[PDB]
């Protein structure tokens, strides 16, 4: 998609192998915020979103949280607290065309700045001047979208780049996307090092009487330490008792 | 990034003169393009412009009856035709996007000189 | 601050705006602040809920908060 | 006409189990004792605004109310939501659909799913594209107004659709009483019993006693004086003052200089 | 970064056809190089490959008796010779390193079309 009208695709209900992208060494950038690359395979997410678009090379630097510029403000804005990875690569031999690829559009004119993650695909003529445009181009009346006109002979700052912004919902809510991990069996009344959908700690798993309502996944303490979980494979609730300790 | 101009030269008032220019896709793909001019004693102004879509044209009122603006999207070129040129039209003509920034970094080509004698 | 009898007796409360004028906020202007909702009376009792500057409040008779 | 929100409109705010605890949370809840509007599809079903979450309830006998529409202009320009029980099972669809302004039952696309005696109580909100539906179904002995009492609603539906909702309409079968209220960003003290069911709640900004109850994290307040908040006088207008200079300075001149 | 291919064209089944390609040192210096092919109805596969050192060759079994892979380290080129081509061999052939990434950024040249008629 054109950056002014970027696409979004939802990722859910899967095993997400992120090593395929990370270790490909085929990207100009792979910058993660809130998570480190390679740790992604040990995480679970509720939903994962992949936003995609084409921008010119000098603009790759605008796809960042807290960043400003013509794309950051009129085409694709990321929030200051964004968690995710911005992955991009050069497409000079794919999207650039001889004579110019004018299919990709960006917004140059807008009345105000965009909110994080929204879209504006209006074609309303921009009222640059004082005399109402009434939908028609003319002096101080502009069509809001511009083409890139990408050519194979352009320098890098003007070569097209394909950008995928991968957004991670690291929420308390049940995961639908988990990395390529293998499971083990449950035990009861023993001290174990556990991992339930990315939730980790050390403790003793026992049968719980804390009936969880159908939408609840774990119980929580005063100190934010969890104290019960719904097992990811079998619908039973386990209590987590800390392993015994004391002064000596 | 790249803008060129041609079709200038010295003519006597009257007759006709056709200017031509070209641009890389970076500018050619903009919503609209046109011609601007400068001369000793006067600043830069937009003379005429044509949009990328719909071939919509407009002219400054002062030039409306003698100037014609056109473009060719297959060639990545823009043209300005003057019919019956006047001494007042002596200027350097430039190729650029219809909206433009006053900043020094907004790229302009060299421009082509049109001179009109008595 | 909220001046209240316990909730096992009544849900009626009086509110004290500390160190302010009643013209800026059954209103009693005192040194502690502007006391709103308690009825000021000319009788006396010992002290139940202290407010300050010689003033106490209590809940009594059909019962309301007095100062 | 209006009714009194007698502790109705409370639901479980997250998917975390809690029990035997008074927990302070923040969410869009029906304010306690708010004014809920009466509607009757007798002798209309106006399209109503969706402010920032909406509270609904209806009185029933024969499932006369069978669905609802949430969207904006409802004329195939943006995404909008149609939910219908169909007197069979539930079908949900979201697309740029053209609607009738008088849809009824008898007696481009983002999402598709296929599945008085009592009162249905439910709420809706839309957070970051997720349309969240909460509800309960209880018996009533009241034949016009809404029942009093407290029991929290449970989540049923949580869908990442991206639906733009500013307006809505109730869908009824025709040959009829329902209520609409609004949710607010309020702080509540929620009381969870030993099974994690919310059995009570304090609306922390209803009045000074509730304020005290939230301050002290309790549903019981002892005799005495509690300091719960601060009084602050608010500004009524802003004042902006700069010298009345009409002169502009040569900023352009240091960028457009002939020579550096 | 630069991969070119040639030696394609239309032939009748039987006869012979020699493909050729070249690469910049960035790819040519890789441990091994070979040829890959694609066609309507089927995805990309490695047909044959040759190492940089020792001129070690290997072939997919399905092509082992009719395809020969070779390279020239002085010229920075790789070749694939087909002897007695079959209709099933119609494909676009590409030059690339024997190991390759599925990522869109792992550079491929345009490829050359080989067509084999009845
Ligand atoms: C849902 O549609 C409404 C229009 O009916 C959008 O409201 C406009 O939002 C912009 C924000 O930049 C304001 O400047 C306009 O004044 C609003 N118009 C009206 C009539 O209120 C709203 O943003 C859309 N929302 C989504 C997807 O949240
Ligand atoms: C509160 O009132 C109840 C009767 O409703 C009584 O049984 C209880 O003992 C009272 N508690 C206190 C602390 O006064
Ligand atoms: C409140 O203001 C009035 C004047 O309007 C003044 O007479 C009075 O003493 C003030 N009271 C306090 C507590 O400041
Ligand atoms: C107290 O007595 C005075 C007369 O001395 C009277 O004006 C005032 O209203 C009385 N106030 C109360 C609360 O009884
Ligand atoms: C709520 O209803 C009461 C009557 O029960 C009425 O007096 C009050 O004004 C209504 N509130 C609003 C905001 O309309
Ligand atoms: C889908 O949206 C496009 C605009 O993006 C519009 O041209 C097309 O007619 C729409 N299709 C339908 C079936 O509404
Ligand atoms: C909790 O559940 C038990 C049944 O397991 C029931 O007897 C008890 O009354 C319930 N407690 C509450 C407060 O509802
Ligand atoms: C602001 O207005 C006052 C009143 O007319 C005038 O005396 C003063 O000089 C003005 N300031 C400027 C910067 O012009």
């Amino acid at each position: 998609a054109s950056v002014y009208a970027w696409n979004r695709k939802r990722i859910s209900n899967c095993v997400a192998d992120y090593s395929v992208l990370y270790n490909s060494a085929s990207f100009s950038t792979f910058k993660c915020y809130g998570v480190s690359p390679t740790k992604l395979n040990d995480l679970c997410f509720t939903n994962v979103y992949a936003d995609s678009f084409v921008i010119r090379g000098d603009e790759v630097r605008q796809i960042a949280p807290g960043q400003t510029g013509k794309i950051a403000d009129y085409n694709y804005k990321l929030p200051d607290d964004f968690t995710g990875c911005v992955i991009a690569w050069n497409s000079n031999n794919l999207d650039s065309k001889v004579g110019g690829n004018y299919n990709y559009l960006y917004r140059l004119f807008r009345k105000s700045n965009l909110k994080p993650f929204e879209r504006d695909i209006s074609t309303e003529i921009y009222q640059a001047g004082s005399t109402p445009c009434n939908g028609v181009e003319g002096f101080n009346c502009y069509f809001p979208l511009q083409s890139y006109g990408f050519q194979p002979t352009n320098g890098v700052g003007y070569q097209p780049y394909r950008v995928v912004v991968l957004s991670f919902e690291l929420l308390h809510a049940p995961a639908t996307v988990c990395g390529p991990k293998k499971s083990t069996n449950l035990v009861k009344n023993k001290c174990v090092n556990f991992n339930f959908n990315g939730l980790t700690g050390t403790g003793v798993l026992t049968e719980s009487n804390k009936k969880f309502l159908p939408f609840q996944q774990f119980g929580r303490d005063i100190a934010d330490t969890t104290d019960a979980v719904r097992d990811p494979q079998t619908l039973e609730i386990l209590d987590i008792t800390p392993c015994s300790f004391g002064g000596v | 990034v790249q803008l060129v101009e041609s079709g200038g030269g010295l003519v006597q008032a009257g007759g006709s003169l056709r200017l031509s220019c070209a641009a890389s896709g970076i500018i050619f793909g903009r919503n609209a393009m046109g011609w601007y001019r400068q001369a000793p004693g006067k600043e830069r102004e937009l003379v005429a412009g044509i949009t990328r879509r719909g071939s919509i044209t407009y002219y400054a009122d002062s030039v409306k009856g003698r100037f014609t603006i056109s473009r060719d999207n297959a060639k990545n070129t823009v043209y300005l035709q003057m019919n019956s040129l006047k001494p007042e039209d002596t200027a350097v003509y430039y190729c650029a996007a219809d909206p433009a920034s006053p900043a020094p970094g907004d790229y302009w080509g060299q421009g082509t000189q049109v001179t009109v004698s008595s | 601050s909220v001046i209240t009898p316990g909730t096992n007796t009544s849900n009626q409360v009086a509110v004290l705006y500390q160190d302010v004028n009643c013209t800026e906020v059954n209103v009693f202007q005192t040194r502690a602040g502007c006391l709103i909702g308690a009825e000021h009376v000319n009788n006396s009792y010992e002290c139940d809920i202290p407010i300050g500057a010689g003033i106490c409040a209590s809940y009594q008779t059909s019962q309301s908060i007095i100062a | 006409a209006y009714t009194n929100s007698f502790t109705r409109g409370v639901y479980y705010p997250d998917k975390v189990f809690r029990s035997s605890v008074l927990h302070s949370t923040q969410d869009l809840f029906l304010p306690f004792f708010s004014n809920v509007t009466w509607f009757h599809a007798i002798h209309d079903n106006p399209v109503l605004p969706f402010n920032d979450g909406v509270y609904f309830a209806s009185t029933e006998k024969s499932n006369i109310i069978r669905g609802w529409i949430f969207g904006t202009t409802l004329d195939s320009k943006t995404q909008s939501l149609l939910i219908v029980n169909n007197a069979t099972n539930v079908v949900i669809k979201v697309c740029e659909f053209q609607f009738c302004n008088d849809p009824f039952l008898g007696v481009n696309c983002t999402f598709e799913y296929v599945s008085f005696k009592n009162l249905r109580e439910f709420v809706f909100k839309n957070i970051d594209g997720y349309f969240k539906i909460y509800s309960k179904h209880t018996p009533i002995n009241l034949v016009r107004d809404l029942p009093q009492g407290f029991s929290a609603l449970e989540p049923l539906v949580d869908l990442p659709i991206g639906i733009n909702i500013t307006r809505f309409q109730t869908l009824l079968a025709l040959h009829a009483a329902y209520y609409v209220g609004y949710l607010q960003p309020r702080t509540f003290l929620l009381k969870y019993n030993e099974n994690g069911t919310i059995t009570d709640a304090v609306d922390c900004a209803l009045d000074p006693l509730s304020e005290t109850k939230c301050t002290l994290k309790s549903f019981t307040v002892e005799k005495g004086i509690y300091q719960t908040s601060n009084f602050r006088v608010q500004p009524t207008e802003s004042i902006v003052r700069f010298p009345n200079i009409t002169n502009l300075c040569p900023f352009g001149e240091v960028f457009n200089a002939t020579r550096f």
